[PDB]
């Protein structure tokens, strides 16, 4: 189980096919392999899963053009909303 | 034939009616609004 | 020999005349003949002459007006005064004839009818009349001056 | 042809009488 | 359940679908196409190359009448001439003044070089699309080639998949196409037996092998001029060589939608066109980790 | 029923007449009819008769002059005195009619118009007039004596 | 033919126009300068 | 000849009507 | 050329065209069609017949684990069972209570009788029309077969002839047709690999020969009941025999426009449909007797 | 050469495929094999040729349904028009 | 001597250098070789003479473009006028 | 009588004149021209070809004065040089420093090949017309060549004939024409002695033979450079070869009025131009069969 | 023989005079001559004399004013009363002449014009006039007292 | 020359025009404002 | 020089006539 | 203090009034003020009150009409007779006021203006007037009876 | 951007013009047809 | 968003002033 989970983005680039660095953060128990997604409309991320067993935070990678868009990113079942400023490639 | 026989007589009875009604009523009105 | 034609309000809007065997009135005068018998007769329109007629009942045929086509230039008379006939036209003074006068006869010095008034044309100085007359052969004629208003 | 001219001649009665009525009512009013 | 989705036909673009329903923890199904391949079904209509003219020896006959009979040969021509070689000095060493006749004839055979290099007139038919698609969900990094049509099913991770009909039907290939080894040309070749002189298809044979050949070179026999017995003719240059010049628009050059063109299977690779309606039938088991 | 026709200098060079439904003036009289309405009418030329005419407005049709083709030998009158009509000719004394008199009517003892003066021919002893008249059928006639000068 | 068909109809439309215009305008002027 | 007389008859309309107009306007003015 | 005409597509009806032009005495060209033939171009999609089930010997193994591997075979089924034959009395004469496994498997092969009698699923394509036409004018009683399309020329009596496109495009044959020797059936067979159980096309092979076969009989392996080692299964009856019953509307029966139907070339004879726009190019010579 | 040529029909039947008996008549010179036709729209006749050498009239056979139609029938080059009453078969 | 002589034309073609078929007809006596001509302005015919001894009619050939022209054609001394409709070649 | 007529100048067109007069049965005179021939009277002005340069041996004279005298030769050039070969090393092996003189000279001779091939500059003069005319009337199928001028008479069948002046005077030949064997060129060659360098007519001789030649090649003597006694020169390429290129409009090509052109007599055949006013004087005898 | 010169408001701001064959008015008087003919004439300026003139139409030349250069000392007259002429100057009483009076003539006892008034100079006791006159030879003269105001 | 010929005649026509217009108009005005 | 004095004499006409006009209009007004 | 407003034909179709420092006329009266000065002024519309006004030239401001908002029930007067003011309405006898009367003032017994007539409403027995008035504070008021016809 | 910058200022100048013209003309007419 | 609200606020001036002009001219005429 993962609790609270917060999303802190780092980079954003319009360029199609991935850029930017999303990094989720949480506290969890027992830990196993957690899945990842993006429930939003657009804004995807190349990474189906990440693993928590270490008892630490996670890191991820994503895509999307939008100058600044938000998207809901789940982590196993927990969720959150991400967003950030952007820049052209 | 029943389409040609009915259509011809359709405007035939109406021909001798409207044709004679307008020819008699107008002839009567012409003879009445003149003899008076 | 002259009867009132009344509107629904009872007002006189014109006249009907017993002359030469029949009752006659101007067609444009839309009302009821003020008479128990004549109001129940079915009239025959003579539209080209703005007239409408019916045969007079036997009792009225006696003293019906006599019509004459012989009416040389000079002075005639009608209900409102002297009428002048000259150059083929019957004229009366301005401001004398009007609403309700359609149907009235123009009479000569022998009590004969010379014309039937349909309306008139105010020509500033005199009023020219629109009239129904008949020629020697008894043919109907309708003379209408420009500017004629059907009373 | 005779059945299309004798049957087509009765339809010409409304184009014959109405004209012989309209050419006789317009000439008697204009003269 | 019975999920339904659509994904654009674009290579190397990671796709993510988020399926969350009912009591089950949501699930992320990601599938991106590795490479399409539009392969039109073609039917070799015929083959063409340059030809070789064959002219038999003339048949001269003094003071006698010859008469050629019809022959099976391609563009077979023959004509009996008369008044050919007037006298002995005539060139024939014949007696009679004009009674002499000469049989001339000739025909066209596929050139020798043909089997080596030639061109094929084909008929591109309602093409079908392949697909390199790589599906994943939970654990199924596996890739699987499949047909992108409304029908073809395919199971992965116990899940039925159907990449439905491509959102559109577009192809870089016309009804008739021609291939001169390595290059595909949309083209409108003449039909078999249609062949025109001095132009592509002047000679046509169903296969490189096929014993039969149809040719229309406008090969025409000529009259011999008294001097030396021979058989002259007029013909139109090979339609094939002429074609070599007016090959023209190669499909290999035009890029539309990024399509690539390869001659061996004769297809268009990785075109980016339309969307592929994915459709699945996932078991409750798949929804694992509910 | 008679109106002045003025030149650009305002002088009277002729006359227009209201008769039988229309305004009429001699065509040779080139000027403006001294009247607010009649000056704005478009005239139709009747050149063979040296006349020009227009329909009278409704208000003037009333007392317009009456014309008569019946005018036996004898004495008539016009603005300048007695006029004699004999042998088909209207004559006046010498030195009586002149410039400006074209358009004036010749009247009979009943106030009817018998002719329209166009000009005259000084014949030493008497002056013979050039006149426009109409016959019984209403046909226009123009009679001109030799030596006629269009006033 | 296109020279004979155009020239004939050239003076044909102009024939029934100028011919009827002069025949109607003069007939109207003859009836107007006479009835007045 | 018929195409040169029916087409040559319409050109005679300006030499037929203008004459029937000029012979009717000169006789009515001179009488 | 240059005369043009049209003639109805009707056999045995004498046709007369009267061509009279210019200084030449008129000419009468009479041509009546001997027999049409609508032959659709077909492509054998596949073949079907009844199948034969093949069930190998079971592989029993006491106290050991078996595991069948996938096999190329048509409708290949296999399943490893467990707890199969409890003890020696179990029927296996095995020791372990349930540790025993049995490999069962089976597949479908085309029946033997297939090559003899079978059915072919074909694809009727844009048909073409033949024609027996007999042309005549002056002296040319000769008949000549030709294609009735806008293109195909043909010379007779030094006159070019083109029996243009048939006034319409109608055929008794649909897109998919099936032939069970001697009878043609318009039909909508399933596609190759499409085959459905217990129905026409349950097994399909491109050719009678083709080593490959696709079958979907719904052959299902069953669990053995302890008593005697064997391998039971459930299958659906041959789709082919079933079809024999629901053959249905034969084209041979329906007459439209008088069409006749023959299975060997698979065509429709002497249908009476449309008009054939004849077009000729006659020489002034033809106009002979001017 | 054939001159004047007149057509006198005999029979007429609606039935498709020939009926009726047309018989041309003429006067000619030298005579040879004369062709035959029907320039009209419909109304045909099964007979391409007939021969005149005898110095007599000709006979022919024709077809057509029409209750009564006319058609122009040539004889070598001369021509004419034929017609007649009809009857059902 | 030839008497009455009438001209009956057959063909006419604009094409320069002969076409059409003029055929004179007459009654004559004793007969000999008769000359032929065309007294008209244009319209000629390639044939200087024809012979009558058979006691029959004559045939001839001519030229001329004109859509339809008439010309006087003599036969020995007799004469006549010919004319006919034409057609382009 | 004295008949008068005109006939167009057109070959192969049968002409008929109908002469009927007085008591005499009319007569038909038919005469059609077999072939005209316009032959201009020409006068060879001169001839031109390529030339050959002749350069004599130089006359070197140490410490002495040379002096060339004028010479008859064509384009004869000569020049005495001085300070030619400075010393013995000078190339002359002469003593004096500059006192040495060298006589140089050269001229042009018609090339050898000239008699074989050359061109002739001619003067086309008031041409005359021949005529193949064939007259006939009654019996006179005979043909007779005659001049088509106002004068030349000619009797046939006892009838005087004069084919008067051609209705016009037109010719395909200008005042000056040139012929390079087989082809006639209207042209404006330079006059004799007019010849220009490096152009047609650079060398001209009245006849192929004529011992005299006029040439203007712009042959110019050059000064020797001390090194080896020689005589250099500058000249302009043959005007003739240059002409071979700019021959240009051949009359053989241009057809006017159907004229044909032949080089041997140098004429124009069968041109169709103008009318030939025929005029005859026939005897009453001719009117035969009156 | 004297005509008003009106401003756009119709008020009289001066006068024009018919004298010796011409119409003349003071140039400083900017307005329209109240006359149908004279208003349509093109005037020629004689600026040194503050005058503007035009030839009189033929009909006005008849009774135009006569001018005389002979005018010895004594009493003259103009529209507003007696005018004294002494020491070469024409004087009138103070408070008598003003706006609108320019253009008016000074007359003698025989109806002849002696001068044309252009304005005046109020000299407290009397008003001295600015005038246009002519000498024996017919030469124009303009005399202006100091303090002159052009009326 | 075309610059010297045009410039001279430019002030030559204007010389005899303005020179004669001022010499005649002023002479006329001098004779008119004196004779009057 | 003659073409520059005869052509230069016509330009002196506006400096000759305008002066003979200005010296005749200023003297007749001042006397 | 009242001026005619004339149509193009010169007929009087209304009136303008000099009152309280300005010229004012009803806006619906489309014509020209019969006055050389007032016709050249540019008017300012007061549409809600059917009025149009302009400042009076200095010379007219002197005797311009005086307006008073104090006008109790009783009898007033205007050009055509007595005017009654009762129940907030000014009434006159039927058949007395009409075309051309718009612009006329209603006066009190001291020569002061109490209202301006815009038109009236024939109420069979009496005619009720549509008028422009002002209250104590000088605010414009427009009172219009139903059936009002703008004269 | 050049499409968003031009369209905004298009209805901005027209906003403060038509908006202020209707707000001032109507305010002036309201103050003029009231003060009079 | 700030560039779409400050630039989208000036376009609301014609929907702000014209309303503050229409709500001030309809209330002053109806009262």
């Amino acid at each position: 189980l993962v609790s609270t989970v917060k999303c802190e983005v780092s980079e954003c680039t319009y360029s199609a096919d991935f850029g930017g660095m999303a990094t989720l953060q949480y506290v969890s128990d027992r830990e196993g392999q957690c899945p990842v997604h993006s429930h939003s409309s657009t804004a995807t991320l190349q990474e189906s899963t990440v693993h928590v067993l270490e008892k630490g935070a996670v890191t991820v990678h994503f895509s999307t053009a939008s100058p600044q868009a938000n998207f809901i990113v789940s982590l196993c079942g927990k969720k959150t909303t991400c967003n950030a400023e952007c820049k052209p490639p | 034939h029943p389409v040609y026989t009915i259509l011809a007589v359709a405007s035939a009875t109406v021909a001798m009616m409207i044709g004679v009604t307008v020819a008699v009523l107008c002839a009567c009105l012409a003879r009445r609004e003149c003899l008076t | 020999r002259l009867f009132d034609v009344k509107n629904e309000d009872g007002d006189v809007i014109g006249h009907a005349l017993a002359m030469e065997g029949k009752v006659m009135k101007p067609l444009h005068v839309k009302g009821t003949i003020d008479h128990p018998v004549l109001s129940k007769l079915k009239f025959t329109k003579s539209s080209a002459y703005d007239m409408e007629f019916a045969q007079l009942p036997v009792n009225m045929r006696s003293e019906a007006f006599t019509y004459t086509s012989e009416h040389p230039e000079g002075f005639y008379n009608w209900h409102h005064g002297a009428v002048q006939y000259s150059g083929g036209r019957f004229t009366i003074p301005r401001g004398v004839g009007g609403r309700g006068d359609s149907g009235r006869p123009i009479m000569d010095n022998s009590g004969r009818v010379v014309a039937i008034v349909l309306g008139g044309a105010d020509e500033g100085t005199r009023t020219a009349l629109s009239v129904v007359t008949w020629n020697s052969k008894g043919k109907t004629i309708k003379t209408t001056p420009e500017g004629t208003e059907e009373w | 042809w005779l059945f299309a001219l004798f049957g087509g001649a009765s339809s010409l009665l409304i184009i014959g009488l109405m004209i012989f009525a309209c050419s006789m009512m317009l000439t008697s009013t204009r003269r | 359940y019975e999920h339904a989705t659509t994904v654009p036909n674009v290579p190397q673009i990671p796709y993510k679908a988020l399926v969350e329903r009912a009591g089950y923890a949501p699930l992320n199904l990601e599938i991106t196409v590795m490479s399409s391949e539009v392969l039109p079904s073609t039917n070799q209509e015929y083959i063409t190359c340059k030809f070789t003219t064959v002219v038999p020896s003339p048949k001269i006959k003094c003071c006698g009448s010859l008469e050629c009979q019809p022959a099976a040969h391609a563009d077979y021509t023959c004509k009996v001439f008369g008044g050919v070689y007037p006298f002995m000095w005539g060139g024939a060493q014949c007696f009679c003044d004009s009674e002499n006749s000469q049989m001339s004839e000739a025909y066209v055979e596929l050139s020798a070089d043909c089997a080596s290099d030639h061109a094929q007139a084909i008929k591109v038919h309602t093409a079908a699309m392949k697909v390199g698609l790589r599906i994943v969900y939970g654990n199924t990094t596996s890739f699987l080639d499949v047909y992108v049509n409304g029908v073809t099913p395919g199971t992965s991770k116990d899940l039925k998949v159907i990449a439905g009909p491509i959102s559109a039907s577009f192809t870089p290939f016309d009804h008739k196409v021609v291939i001169h080894r390595g290059l595909v040309y949309n083209y409108d070749f003449p039909e078999y037996g249609a062949m025109k002189p001095g132009a592509f298809g002047d000679i046509q044979a169903t296969s490189l092998t096929s014993k039969d050949l149809i040719a229309s070179t406008d090969i025409r026999l000529l009259k011999p001029s008294a001097k030396n017995v021979h058989v002259p003719y007029t013909q139109a240059s090979s339609g094939f060589e002429m074609w070599k010049n007016n090959s023209g628009r190669p499909l290999q050059e035009t890029a539309p939608f990024g399509c690539k063109i390869a001659v061996n299977p004769l297809r268009a690779v990785d075109c980016s066109y339309g969307n592929i309606p994915i459709s699945i039938d996932i078991p409750n088991a798949a929804f694992i980790r509910t």
